């Protein structure tokens, strides 16, 4: 078969490695989508009835808990979006302190 | 002693058979004139030497070490002491007053309190027990979280 | 090749494959810069390799933000550097205009004319331009009114306009407030300071100094209504003499002796300073406040909190200068002669605490020659953000005062010299009538890609535009909100003389001479 | 087990090893023939560091390619020595060099020895220089016009060529006023006192000289003068600060009083320094060294003006400047080491940068030349231009004789060898015969980059230099014509011819004597 | 060179090994001729092995051999010209010219022979007078690319490549008075043995400036008696270079121990390693002082050198040499050291003898014609070893 | 008391600095998370020369980690120990124009040392661990000992750098 | 410590000093009626054997 080269321009002045997002289709519908993920991964520790969970991080330590912002402390997430979100929450804790 | 480089010269033997009486003389004097005031417990933040302890038991004079530079301080806040940066006698500003200072055991763990009956103080805290170190420091994000409340 | 049989292992592009390089790259740098330009540009983000995020939309941190290793890149990106660091605006522009000039030059190139006649036409286009760029210009009194509406041109293109707002009283105070009628304006006399906390629209401008440390002595005071300042550098740690020295004592009282005599040198000087301090402030009713520029020792600290007095110590450099200019006092390496004429005054001074960090505040200056722009805001890529367009803002409202005209702007000013040239161009002898009508082209893109930006048509906007400035005399642009042309100066739309000229003076020399270009080579060791 | 005399020597002779040495040449020649005349176009050159050079100059072309056959290397020598000794025609150099190579091989490989070969052109060197010699004009160095037009005639060709008028002017304000004579009859014109600065921004034309210098340095307390009319300066070498001997001392102290004592000492030193400048009563201090905190304060109490940590360069050239001198010990500073000449001290800032400049001198012999422009290759470029004109009117001063350019002096040296050729018999007369006829590549080179008929208008101007009085005849390089160099005024100094043709026939002299080449020894 | 190329390769087998050592024997005995000793002993050894695969003895063949090189020696004190006959420059030059060439400045014969013999001549040496003596390579070349070949100069005097020590210092004295050094003048500081304790701290600033001022007092005990020049092979330091140039005087440093030698001999001065005299004092004499008729800085290609010019003590010489790049440079020197080596010889032993292979065709004959009164098994020897000559 | 402060600069510098701060951590009692678990009173004695105590307990390394490039300070972090350093204490194309380059982030360097200085009491010296004849050594190290001079000239400046015939009558 | 000395009395009496003070300090244990001696420190020999 037969190879579609590349585009002319930035697509080969790009370092390797490096990703070029664009677009409604290629940025803003994949950021909501981390988003939504994020927020339905802590959706069911809330409330008085909320159930506790369990996380081990990267040196085999132990925490359970039900609290928001320890369980985004311990989690390490990989999505800007994401990225920008758990830091509005930990503003917020900081804040107040609840919430 | 000094922060620049000392050694002690001697060109007779009399003065090596009086340095260390005198060293310890020294010691003993600085100890009993501390104890005059009437201090009962002395809190030091660094640390302490074999003739200093022996003339503190012999004075009858409680000896606590802590040391984090921190607990320092908010042991000063809670008794009404200030920290003193040279070893000499407190004045009375500087001396503080706590009830009761003693040494007891709780499941396997020997702990120092300073207890008053005051209702206000300046500090208080919480002892929490329980059966597993997660379950703890669950209680402890809840009162926290009751605290900032 | 001829290379090739010397350096089997070297790289080379002969005459067309280097102006197709070069053209190439030109167009992919300025495909991707277009979309920066006028207030409705979007934003990018940037993620570098250990996981930071950057919001931006100035045209240099794309440049040096995006991973890219080109020749020509490099070139652009040293240029647009220089205009940087230079003017402080117009980043974007200078790689349109280049892109463009490339373009429009490789458009008649490719019809088997030579560079060097088109090389003619831009310099002679080029003069042209600056001629009548000259006489364009508008000359003002340079009131508060007029900085006003160039500091909100200039700060709108970056953040949104409930902010701006914001910015642009702040950023014009500071910089009327730093300024006498002479000695043109010296920044680093106005700090910036940043706090992550209390949502940016509380961004403000503090008519004294914040410092970011705090009082080291718990028993110190925290507020003082009324303070006598003193600064300082002079070194209040114990110190050893330069010469190897050591202790040779006998005994454990000479021992003694010795230990209370080797601080002897460090409490003179906190005694004079004690001694000073209980001439001025006789009863407890002032407060004194004392800045070292070196380290105070635990025992200096005591004995100073002792009596009442507030120390900080290992303040930044250019901060002796600035405490000077606010306060009004004067910084001294010694003590040795002493008096109240030394010291200066502040009608205020507390502290502040953020978990961690602790800041002190100097307020209520008498007439402060110096004062700080306190940024606020809830993340890191914000406070950058906001630092950067108060860097924008700041640069802009200097250039404006330090030139006495300022110019109309959204393309009016490029329509006009296009207009111009086009009549020019008919006296000129030879092909160079092709590099202007060139020139002229490449001058075009501005309102284009404005329209673009705003959401109209490219060729009917700009067909209009030329329609009036043609029955009118006057000076039109372009409307982002409607695509109707207006008239800059009487809706408030201003831009920088000096911005310009050095614009078109680095485009010029820098399209000029890559197309004169014969050969990329790469034949050196690996 | 293996038997070997001389382990892993790779050897080679013969015809292969001339003609070898004849391609390599030829081709060096061949990468740079583009670059001469003024419708010479640019190369950019990308370095194992990272940078570019966008440039023109046949020596920075060439010294920044590697290469393995050692002809190769023998001309890119060549083409730095040429730079170092006149600093102009490095491009010229190569080509003829290429030319009188090529013409060689054809009496190679007609079996005719090499000596005889050299013998020809080492006879045919001395007669190009007296017929260079005889054909030379004298000129006037007190003639500010014929100065400037030999300076434009020179950088005509280079990218400033657009703003010839103001880099001609910089260049002989500079030259004159380093122009020194001194103790005994040594003169001399010795360019590292002419310092040039770079400064990215700005635009082209605000570019100057300067009658002073200028240091990127600023007060070292804010409460100094930054701008003083009429300063008295003087430059020092040493650090006013205490510092430790190198006897190996050390102090023994039993008492209470030795440590504040000792600490007090070293305080006095210091005052003692500090009043021993003072009693000069100058208001500049410049040093290379360190200068201490109670030393600041000091000189500000007697309101002095210090600069600490300069570079021994720029501290000469401030001395030359001003007329001050550097002492190193303060006690032994005299009225003789002040210098008065300068006449205004300023500190600016151009770009969130400090700068001082001492300017308004009453005769400076030391110079900054200020650059501004669109980025650090142009100015680059310019630089590199700028080295060329002032070597250029080094050379015309050191030298007063003209001849004129654009092949008009090569078409009369070929023209009278070719003439005195026909007076000698023997095999030598060919070769003799074939560097004349050789040394038209200039002229050739420079049609073809202007872009006519070589075959018509070599013959034509061959053909009008046959006649009596036409030794000024030459090629138009801007439209393609044959004009007299009278009327166009393309002129260059007689040293540069000289040492142009002296260089190629002594290269080609030397990679004519090669028969064998053994490679693979390890030192 | 054959010298410098069986020195640059590098070799295995012995049998080689012993030519190249061989060559550089001859070079280090004589200076000429070591291309021709290699060529003769190699074809000596292929003519003897075709005996040897005969049935013929070693020992015969090398006694031949012996008997044969005896005889040609012997022989060759008959071609002899005594150059006393011969007029004496023409005979020297053209012993040059006759040595230089086959070299990069063949050409250039006749300029070439008349700068070594002048320089040669003007390097002669007052011996006890039962011989005089010539000796080479105290004449100082030196390298410097540039203008063509024929602008190599002779220096009536003597060349250094070094440099003033400061700019502020003169560049030109015109009467010259030099003082040689052999020591530093920094400032001093004691020995290892020697410390310092200091018990009472008013006696530190006089030891501190005792320090610095016993290298003044040096300076000024050098410069009260007149000199101008001042000639160093140690380091001059910053300190003490202020004396010199408010003096005006010059100062060079680092400057190499032969050339002090050179310099001193020919002027006059004598080498000081320290002031002190036969008495506990250190005391500096003007008798001690070498005089020069102009010491100069010239510049030469973009660099520095300095020129003394016209020494009266005796008469001393140097060539600078230009070429068109350092390969160029350095063949030139290698030519150059085998003229002033063959015109050394010349002028010490006033015998010549005939070149172009006159000598070995003479001998080959004689040969021939003496090998058959010996009449026996070395005859073959004999009449080999006057072939392969 | 008697405080110092390190500064690490390149990559082998910045890795060689790494592995001294994780050996004198497991000598002391400090763990990768900042706390302690020495039973020997002797292990804390003198740990204020070299940490800074959180509020909290927690314990701060006196470092300082400079690299002209986004990848080695963050091999640093993602090895083990890098965690416990301070995350403002990492300073990060190469040539711009600017007539100088680096000149910020001197400035950057300069300022974080003297942050870091200021916790500190009573201060007595900066370990500088980095290349010497290394670019980053040589040149992108701006003479970075003579700023630090500079900056202090009263302090020591203690710097771990990676290494005749004519024999006649007279 | 260090010990500076001039002459060969003072070096003599320097030496029997240190003999003098350990056994002052064990005539003093010995004078107050003990008969069992228990150290956390090292006993020397000289010590055991007296
Ligand atoms: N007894 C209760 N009945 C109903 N809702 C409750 C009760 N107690 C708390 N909540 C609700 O739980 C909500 C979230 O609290 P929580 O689960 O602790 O998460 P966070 O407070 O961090 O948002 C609050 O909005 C509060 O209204
Ligand atoms: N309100 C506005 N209406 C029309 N044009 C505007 C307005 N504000 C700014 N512009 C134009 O946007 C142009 C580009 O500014 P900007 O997008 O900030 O990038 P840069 O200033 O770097 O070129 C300016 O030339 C200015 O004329
Ligand atoms: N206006 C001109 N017309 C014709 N020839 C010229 C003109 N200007 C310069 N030249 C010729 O160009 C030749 C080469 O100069 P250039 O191309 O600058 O390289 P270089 O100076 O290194 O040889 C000179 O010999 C000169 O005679
Ligand atoms: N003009 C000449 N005519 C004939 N033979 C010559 C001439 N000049 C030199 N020779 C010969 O050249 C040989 C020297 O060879 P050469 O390589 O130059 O030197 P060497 O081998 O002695 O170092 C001698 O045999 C000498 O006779
Ligand atoms: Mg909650
Ligand atoms: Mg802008
Ligand atoms: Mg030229
Ligand atoms: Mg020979």
């Amino acid at each position: 078969a037969l190879h579609v080269p590349k585009a002319p321009g930035f697509a080969q002045m790009l370092k390797e490695g490096a990703k070029h997002f664009s677009g409604l289709e290629e940025a803003v519908y994949r950021n909501i989508q981390a988003c939504k993920e994020l927020a339905q991964t802590t959706r069911t520790a809330y409330g008085p009835n909320g159930m506790n969970k369990m996380v081990i991080n990267h040196l085999e330590k132990l925490f359970v808990t039900n609290d928001a912002a320890t369980i985004l402390r311990e989690l390490e997430v990989q999505h800007p979006a994401a990225k920008m979100i758990v830091m509005a929450s930990h503003m917020q804790e900081q804040e107040v302190g609840d919430g | 002693i000094t922060e620049t480089k000392g050694t002690v010269l001697i060109k007779t033997a009399e003065e090596l058979m009086n340095f260390s009486k005198g060293e310890e003389n020294l010691m003993d004097a600085q100890v009993k004139a501390i104890a005059d005031t009437g201090a009962n417990v002395v809190v030091t933040g660094g640390k302490v030497a074999d003739m200093a302890l022996h003339y503190a038991n012999k004075y009858n004079i409680m000896l606590v070490r802590l040391n984090s530079k921190w607990d320092l301080r908010r042991l000063c806040k809670t008794v009404g002491a200030t920290a003193l940066p040279r070893l000499t006698p407190p004045v009375l500003e500087e001396m503080g007053h706590c009830d009761s200072v003693y040494l007891s055991e709780v499941g396997d763990t020997q702990v120092v309190v300073f207890k008053h009956e005051k209702e206000d103080g300046a500090i208080s805290t919480i002892v929490l027990r329980g059966s597993t170190d997660n379950l703890m420091d669950d209680i402890e994000r809840a009162v926290d979280d009751g605290v900032n409340t | 090749a001829a290379v090739k049989t010397l350096n089997p292992k070297a790289e080379v592009a002969r005459a067309q494959a280097a102006l197709a390089v070069n053209i190439s790259a030109a167009r992919g740098l300025q495909d991707v810069l277009r979309t920066n330009l006028g207030p409705k540009g979007t934003m990018k983000m940037l993620v570098s390799g250990a996981g930071d995020i950057k919001l931006t939309k100035d045209g240099n941190v794309l440049l040096h933000e995006m991973q890219i290793q080109h020749p020509t890149a490099s070139l652009i990106a040293k240029v647009a550097t220089a205009q940087d660091d230079i003017t402080g605006d117009g980043t974007t522009s200078n790689v349109l205009i280049i892109g463009e000039l490339l373009k429009q030059a490789d458009l008649y190139i490719s019809e088997g004319l030579h560079p060097r006649i088109i090389t003619e036409g831009f310099e002679a286009a080029k003069e042209k331009a600056l001629q009548f760029l000259e006489e364009v210009k508008v000359s003002r009194e340079m009131d508060r009114e007029t900085l006003i509406d160039v500091a909100r041109t200039s700060l709108r293109t970056k953040v949104h306009a409930e902010l701006a707002d914001v910015l642009t009283e702040a950023v014009v105070d500071s910089i009327l407030a730093i300024k006498k009628q002479d000695e043109p304006i010296d920044l680093f006399m106005i700090e910036i300071m940043e706090m992550k906390h209390k949502s940016e629209t509380d961004t403000s401008l503090i008519r004294g100094l914040v410092l970011d440390h705090g009082a080291r002595h718990p028993d110190m005071k925290k507020r003082v209504e009324d303070a006598y300042i003193l600064t300082c550098n002079v070194s209040l740690e114990y110190e050893k003499t330069e010469v190897n020295s050591g202790f040779f004592y006998k005994s454990a009282e000479e021992r003694e002796k010795l230990v209370k005599a080797e601080r002897k040198f460090i409490e003179d000087r906190v005694k004079k300073i004690i001694e000073l301090k209980r001439k001025v402030c006789g009863d407890s009713d002032k407060g004194f406040v004392v800045i070292n520029q070196k380290g105070i020792d635990p025992f200096s600290l005591d004995a100073l909190s002792k009596e009442g007095i507030v120390a900080l110590r290992r303040a930044k450099r250019r901060n002796m200068e600035r405490l000077t200019l606010a306060c009004g006092g004067v910084a001294l390496n010694s003590f040795d002669d002493l008096s109240p004429d030394c010291l200066g005054h502040a009608g205020l001074v507390y502290e502040y605490t953020l978990g961690e960090e602790k800041f002190t505040f100097i307020e209520k200056c008498n007439n402060p020659r110096s004062v700080t722009l306190l940024i606020k805001g809830p993340n890191k890529h914000t406070l950058t953000q906001i630092k950067d367009a108060v860097r924008d803002g700041l640069r802009a409202v200097k250039n404006a005062i330090d030139d006495g005209c300022v110019v109309p702007g959204a393309g009016a000013v490029e329509v006009a010299m296009a207009e111009a040239l086009i009549k020019h161009k008919p006296s000129v002898k030879g092909r160079a009538q092709l590099g202007v009508q060139a020139f002229a082209d490449a001058l075009l893109i501005i309102p284009k890609v404005l329209a673009q930006n705003s959401g109209f048509d490219l060729q009917e906007t700009l067909v209009k535009i030329q329609a009036e400035h043609s029955e009118s005399g006057q000076l039109v642009g372009v409307d982002l909100n409607t695509g109707e042309p207006m008239v800059a100066a009487e809706v408030g739309v201003w831009d920088n003389y000096c911005v310009k000229k050095q614009l078109l003076h680095s485009c010029t020399v820098i399209a000029t001479n890559i197309l004169l270009v014969d050969e990329i080579m790469r034949a050196g060791m690996s | 087990p293996v038997l070997v005399l001389s382990q892993n020597t790779k050897r080679e002779s013969g015809r292969k090893v001339q003609s070898g040495n004849i391609n390599a040449a030829k081709t060096i020649a061949d990468i740079i023939r583009t670059c001469l005349g003024p419708k010479s176009m640019m190369k950019m050159l990308l370095d194992p560091m990272g940078g570019i050079v966008m440039t023109n100059d046949g020596n920075a072309i060439l010294r920044e390619i590697q290469v393995q056959h050692p002809a190769a290397k023998s001309m890119i020598e060549i083409s730095r020595t040429q730079d170092e000794e006149v600093g102009d025609g490095t491009t010229s150099v190569i080509i003829l060099a290429g030319e009188m190579l090529s013409v060689a091989e054809h009496f190679l490989e007609q079996q005719m020895h090499p000596t005889v070969v050299i013998s020809a052109y080492r006879k045919a060197l001395d007669d190009m220089i007296s017929t260079l010699k005889k054909i030379s004009i004298p000129v006037d160095i007190s003639d500010s016009d014929m100065m400037l037009n030999i300076i434009n005639s020179s950088i005509t060709t280079k990218a400033i060529s657009r703003w010839s008028s103001l880099a001609c002017n910089i260049a002989l304000d500079a030259v004159k006023m380093v122009q020194f004579e001194e103790n005994g009859r040594k003169e001399i014109d010795i360019k590292k006192y002419a310092r040039v600065e770079k400064i990215p921004g700005g635009i082209i034309e605000d570019s100057c000289v300067l009658r002073g210098v200028m240091i990127n340095k600023d007060v070292t307390h804010p409460r100094m003068r930054r701008y003083i009319k009429n300063p008295r300066i003087v430059l020092l070498d040493s650090s006013l600060e205490y510092k430790k001997g190198e006897s190996q001392t050390d102090i023994e102290i039993t008492r209470e009083e030795d440590f504040t004592r000792i600490l007090q000492m070293e305080e006095e030193y210091i005052q003692q320094l500090c009043e021993d400048i003072i009693q000069l009563k100058p208001d500049v201090v410049i040093t290379e060294k360190g200068i201490s905190d109670l030393a600041q304060h000091y000189l500000m109490r007697a309101n002095i003006t210090a600069i600490r940590r300069v570079r021994k360069t720029d501290n000469n050239r401030i001395a030359r400047a001003c007329g001050a001198r550097i002492v190193s010990r303060p006690e032994e500073l005299r009225e003789d080491d002040v210098g008065t000449g300068a006449g205004l001290l300023e500190i600016k800032k151009i770009g969130d940068e400090y700068f001082t400049f001492i300017t308004d001198c009453k005769d400076p012999k030391a110079c900054t030349i200020l650059l501004r422009g669109a980025s650090k290759e142009i100015l680059s470029e310019v630089e590199r231009n700028l080295q060329d004109a002032m070597q250029v009117c080094r050379n015309v001063l050191l030298d007063p004789q003209l001849v004129p350019g654009g092949g008009a002096s090569e078409m009369a040296v070929a023209h009278a060898l070719t003439e005195k050729s026909k007076a000698m018999t023997g095999v030598e007369q060919w070769p003799y015969r074939a560097v004349a006829q050789a040394l038209e590549v200039i002229p050739r080179t420079l049609i073809q980059n202007c872009g006519a008929s070589t075959i018509r208008l070599l013959t034509s101007l061959r053909a009008k230099h046959t006649q009596e009085n036409c030794e000024t005849w030459g090629v138009n390089g801007e439209t393609g014509t044959l004009v007299d160099m009278k009327e166009l005024g393309i002129w260059e100094p007689l040293a540069v011819k000289l040492q142009t043709y002296k260089t190629a026939v002594e290269t080609a002299v030397l990679l004519l004597r090669i028969d064998d080449i053994v490679s693979g020894h390890k030192k | 060179d054959g010298a410098t190329i069986l020195k640059l390769l590098e070799v295995e087998h012995p049998a080689a090994k012993v030519l190249c050592e061989l060559a550089d024997l001859q070079d280090k005995e004589v200076g000429d001729g070591t291309t021709s000793v290699v060529i003769i002993a190699a074809e000596l050894l292929k003519n003897a092995d075709e005996l040897v695969k005969q049935k013929i003895h070693p020992t015969s063949v090398i006694s031949g051999y012996r008997l044969a090189c005896k005889e040609a020696v012997r022989y060759i004190n008959e071609n002899l010209i005594v150059n006393t006959d011969e007029l004496g420059r023409d005979c020297l030059i053209n012993a040059a010219k006759t040595s230089m060439s086959s070299k990069i400045i063949g050409i250039n014969g006749d300029f070439f022979a008349n700068m070594v013999v002048d320089a040669v001549l003007a390097i002669k040496y007052t011996d006890i007078r039962g011989q005089p003596r010539y000796p080479v390579n105290s004449v100082n070349i030196l390298k410097a690319h540039g203008r063509s070949q024929m602008e190599s100069m002779l220096i009536s005097g003597y060349a250094l490549n070094c440099v003033v020590g400061s700019q502020g210092m003169p560049k030109r004295i015109v009467n010259a008075k030099i003082a040689c050094l052999d020591f530093s003048l920094q400032k001093t500081k004691m020995k290892l043995g020697v410390q310092v304790v200091i018990t009472d701290p008013e006696k530190l600033d006089q030891i501190r400036q005792r320090e610095s001022d016993i290298t003044k007092e040096r300076i000024q005990k050098i410069l009260a008696t007149g000199a101008n020049v001042i000639l160093t092979t140690g380091g001059i330091d910053d300190m003490c270079l202020k004396y010199f140039v408010e003096a005006g005087a010059m100062a060079v440093r680092r400057v190499l121990k032969r050339d002090l030698k050179r310099i001193a001999k020919a002027s006059g001065a004598t080498i000081l390693s320290t002031l002190a005299n036969l008495e506990g004092e250190e005391t500096f004499e003007a008798a001690m002082l070498g005089q020069a008729e102009e010491v100069v800085q010239e510049r030469i290609c973009d660099d520095e050198l300095i020129l003394i010019k016209n020494t009266k003590a005796r008469t001393s010489a140097s060539i600078i040499l230009r070429g068109a790049n350092d390969f160029m440079c350095d063949e030139m020197e290698r030519s150059l050291h085998d003229a002033l080596c063959v015109v050394k010889r010349v002028l010490e032993s006033k015998s010549v003898v005939p070149g172009g292979g006159a000598v070995e065709a003479a001998l080959s004959i004689y040969l021939e014609n003496y090998a058959t009164s010996m009449g026996s098994r070395e005859q073959l020897a004999i009449a080999e070893f006057a072939r392969s000559l | 008391m008697r405080e110092i402060v390190h500064i690490q600069a390149g990559q082998c510098g910045n890795q060689i600095g790494a592995k001294f701060w994780e050996v004198i951590s497991d000598e002391h009692g400090i763990d990768p998370t900042g706390t302690y678990h020495g039973d020997s009173d002797l292990q804390l004695d003198r740990i204020s020369v070299y940490y800074n105590e959180a509020t909290g307990g927690k314990y701060v390394p006196r470092a300082i980690l400079v690299d002209l490039e986004p990848g080695t300070m963050d091999s640093v972090r993602s090895g083990p120990f890098g965690q416990i350093f301070r995350p403002d204490n990492f300073v990060f194309n190469w040539a711009k124009g600017h007539y100088t380059e680096g000149a910020e982030l001197v400035d950057s360097v300069l300022d974080v040392v003297r942050k870091e200085a200021e916790s500190c009491d009573c201060l007595q010296g900066f370990q500088l661990t980095h290349s010497l004849g290394g670019g980053t050594g040589s040149g992108m190290g701006t003479l970075l000992i003579s700023k630090i001079r500079e900056e202090y000239p009263d302090r020591i400046m203690n710097t771990f750098s990676v290494v005749e015939e004519a024999e006649e009558e007279a | 410590a260090e010990i500076r000395v001039h002459t060969v009395e003072d070096y003599q009496a320097i030496v029997d000093a240190e003999w003098n003070i350990l056994y002052d300090k064990l005539e003093k244990i010995h004078h107050s009626g003990a008969k069992v001696v228990l150290s956390k420190l090292p006993i020397g020999d000289v010590a055991t054997q007296y």
